[PDB]
């Protein structure tokens, strides 16, 4: 509440999961990969896409 | 003295190409920071001998 | 470097690091007379045949 709006930079306050390092409720950690050598610029914008 | 592209292209890849023949490998993931450091994490089949 | 070739440095191909060698052309390290074909420069500054 305080540190979301009131700063020029984003600041969190959080609790690590109970299950220390595995499987936080609803969701995923997706990995987007270059597998043919297109470009950091190109892949970066693909992440943007 | 290194930046990121110095780090991936001098060390990260020299290493990730020799990482042949590791038992029960699931995935490999590496940071190449502009602080000059590189960190490569290989996660293994749950419970293969550490 | 001539007859064996030389591992000198690496380069970055299409985003994968690869080796860089330099050796004699085919036709200049085949038959014993090719020994005569090469020169090394001395301290006195001239080219010297083998």
């Amino acid at each position: 509440r305080a540190f979301s709006q009131i700063k020029d930079a984003m600041v969190f306050a959080f609790n690590l999961p109970a299950i220390v390092e595995l499987g936080t409720a609803t969701g995923f950690d997706f990995e987007l990969i270059d597998q043919a050598g297109l470009g950091h610029e190109k892949l970066t914008q693909a992440r943007n896409q | 003295g290194a930046d990121a592209k110095t780090v991936q292209d001098t060390v990260t890849q020299v290493i990730e190409q020799n990482m042949n023949g590791i038992d029960n490998l699931m995935y490999m993931s590496s940071n190449s920071d502009s602080t000059g450091t590189v960190q490569i994490t290989l996660t293994f089949e749950s419970g293969t001998d550490a | 470097a001539a007859w064996g070739g030389s591992y000198v440095n690496d380069f970055i191909d299409r985003g994968r690091v690869k080796k860089v060698y330099v050796m004699s052309e085919a036709k200049y390290r085949m038959l014993p007379d090719d020994i005569g074909d090469w020169y090394v420069r001395a301290a006195d500054g001239q080219m010297v045949p083998f």
